């Protein structure tokens, strides 16, 4: 996974497409069953303690963040991080394979940070 | 008298297409319950009924809980009220009568029309800028809703 972003230095009242790019692997050959695989996008404060789904007065977005990918090819995804009253955020993902709890199988470490003035 | 109380096949006719009939449905309405009939006919189709075939009249009309049968009306909007239910029934009859044959029908449809996409709001308000944040939810439990504009 890489994370392609527009700017790291946006002001408050502005709308940003975020673009993750995922690369499914040769070693997906163990399963093939759920071709669909559910990710998440989690937002960290760049101190600790991630914001909730109800990111009230911090970050805004379009739709539920679960936003599936294929185990086929280089799928893309998006959100619209409509920022509000912040500074120094962080974005990272995880992979969950399903919807249930204990479906989560890996946690990537790609942590693109952006600042808000 | 045939006296066939049981032990047979009962009814042996089919509601096929390529014939002038009636069709009552509901679409595109803003939080106030209605219905919409459709008449796919030609050459002066006659009047039709729209009864209230309920047990205790929960699917009520506005002032007097009426049936209010139409007359040469194809598509309309029966703006009802709701006297505490989530299911209904509707016996609908239509004297078609194309040419030298008193064509009629009686369809007892069972439309239930509670809302699905239950939507709540929240504003936030900064200095000379302003944002809403809309909650979107399905009023039924574990029957899913797709959604493709807002």
């Amino acid at each position: 996974v890489q994370l392609l972003l527009d700017e790291p230095k946006v002001k408050v009242g502005e709308i940003i497409n975020l673009k993750i790019i995922t690369e499914p692997t040769s070693t997906c050959r163990r399963k093939q069953n759920s071709t669909v695989n559910f990710l998440d996008i989690v937002i960290f404060d760049s101190k600790t303690s991630k914001i909730l789904p109800r990111s009230n007065r911090r970050i805004l977005y379009n739709g539920s963040l679960t936003k599936p990918i294929s185990t086929t090819k280089v799928s893309e995804i998006n959100l619209e991080i409509i920022p509000i009253e912040k500074g120094r955020y962080e974005f990272s993902v995880c992979i969950s394979k399903s919807n249930n709890q204990d479906g989560i199988i890996q946690f990537d470490s790609e942590n693109v940070i952006l600042s808000v003035i | 008298c045939k006296e066939s109380t049981k032990v047979l096949v009962k009814q042996a006719h089919n509601l096929n297409l390529g014939e002038y009939a009636l069709e009552l449905k509901s679409v595109q309405s803003d939080a106030l319950e209605s219905l919409q009939v459709e008449v796919e006919v030609q050459k002066n189709i006659g009047n039709m009924k729209n009864l209230p075939v309920s047990f205790s009249m929960d699917e009520i009309q506005a002032r007097k809980r009426y049936n209010t049968p139409f007359e040469n009306v194809r598509l309309e909007y029966y703006l009802l009220d709701q006297i505490t239910a989530f299911d209904l029934i509707i016996k609908t009859s239509f004297t078609k009568k194309n040419d030298q044959g008193t064509f009629g029908e009686t369809k007892k449809v069972r439309i239930q029309c509670y809302l699905q996409l239950s939507v709540s709001v929240e504003d936030i308000f900064k200095k000379d800028i302003f944002f809403f944040k809309f909650l979107l939810n399905s009023s039924v439990r574990e029957e899913p809703v797709i959604l493709y504009s807002s």
